[PDB]
């Protein structure tokens, strides 16, 4: 799960703009899709996967003389044991799919069960042996909001242009809409809540309250 | 345009760690392939010599 | 962060009178625009593309 | 990979063979 921040991660980059003003935004949203290939080929990196040990101080375990028979070799890491274990587990064929024990396992593991999970055959194979970056994404983050607030400025004033009697009455009705809502929470103070001043609707809410 | 040299050089650094990886698919399979010639050749010296003896 | 009812409301407003109030040329915003357009960004960033894409030719 | 799990299977196939023949030790 990815970690909630306090600021802004990246910005939509508005498109409302006429394109034949403003010149070289199709250049920037080029060059916006290109990094977000030039990361695309970086992440995938990051995943690699490299074959480097099947076969070739704690890294280096010498093996017991039973379990140098389903090696091959008497020393080598863990990595290793495990892997060529599971691959004398594999190449003869041994788990039940119609795991089944051979005969030399029965040596190796010391059990005449014959039959054994994977799990406890994996458990005797045990038993046996980046700063600035933040700053470059902030900053470009807090132009791009730079950007989204001259665009929202050009688009109210050119919506100014076309209508503007649909505009003005919008703006003196959330005018008088607004200046209502910051005049609703100068009633309580603790300076005119204790003066016996608004004491004389808080009286039906008494009613209210009582009855409730 | 200068992020953008910043996530290019990782690419100009990723490159010479790939190549460097490749020469070492190179280096590292060819000595198994000895090893098997080895292998087989002292193998087939062995089981002659075996095959000398009374046991086979 | 941590905004609320209030300070929306009055962000709003804010925006509004800043827009409506220079429609009619009451407010004089020139030690904002002092700060996009007139800073030499405008022509040391040009004297960096100068540069740049020189060096983008080798 | 092609080599590597061929020299694999050929390496865990001989020890099996190695352990039988040194069980033909009566002769």
């Amino acid at each position: 799960n990815p970690v909630p921040v306090t600021y802004p991660t990246d910005a939509y980059i508005p498109t409302y703009l006429p394109d034949d003003k403003v010149s070289n935004l199709a250049d920037l949203k080029k060059l916006i899709e290109m990094d977000s290939r030039l990361d695309l080929y970086l992440t995938r990196r990051r995943l690699d996967t490299s074959i480097n040990l099947p076969t070739n101080d704690g890294g280096k375990v010498q093996y017991s003389p039973n379990l140098a028979t389903l090696i091959g070799m008497q020393t080598g890491s863990v990595n290793d044991a495990v892997y060529s274990i599971y691959k004398y587990i594999l190449i003869n064929n041994l788990f039940v799919t119609e795991v089944k024990l051979d005969s030399l396992l029965q040596k190796v593991l010391d059990t005449n069960a014959a039959h054994l999970p994977l799990m406890n055959v994996v458990q005797t194979v045990n038993k046996l042996v980046d700063a600035e970056d933040t700053a470059k994404l902030r900053e470009i983050t807090k132009l791009a909001l730079q950007l989204n607030s001259s665009a929202q400025k050009y688009q109210f004033f050119h919506e100014l242009s076309l209508h503007p009697r649909e505009t003005l009455t919008h703006y003196l009705w959330s005018s008088k809409q607004n200046e209502l809502v910051l005049q609703g929470d100068q009633y309580f103070n603790e300076d005119a809540a204790r003066t016996s001043d608004i004491y004389s609707s808080l009286m039906g809410n008494i009613s209210l309250l009582y009855s409730q | 345009m200068e992020k953008l040299e910043s996530k290019f050089t990782k690419l100009c650094d990723l490159e010479t760690q790939l190549e460097m990886e490749k020469l070492k698919y190179v280096k590292e399979s060819e000595k198994m392939l000895n090893d098997r010639l080895s292998l087989s050749k002292q193998i087939l010296d062995l089981n002659k010599s075996l095959e000398e003896l009374n046991v086979s | 962060n941590n905004v609320t009812l209030k300070n929306l409301t009055a962000f709003q407003l804010l925006s509004q009178r800043e827009n409506i109030c220079e429609l009619l040329n009451l407010v004089e915003s020139t030690e904002r625009h002092n700060s996009i357009i007139n800073p030499e960004r405008q022509r040391m960033s040009l004297e960096e593309m100068k540069k740049m894409l020189d060096a983008l030719k080798n | 990979v092609k080599e590597s799990e061929k020299m694999l299977n050929d390496r865990l196939s001989l020890s099996k063979q190695i352990l039988d023949l040194n069980k033909s030790l009566e002769e």
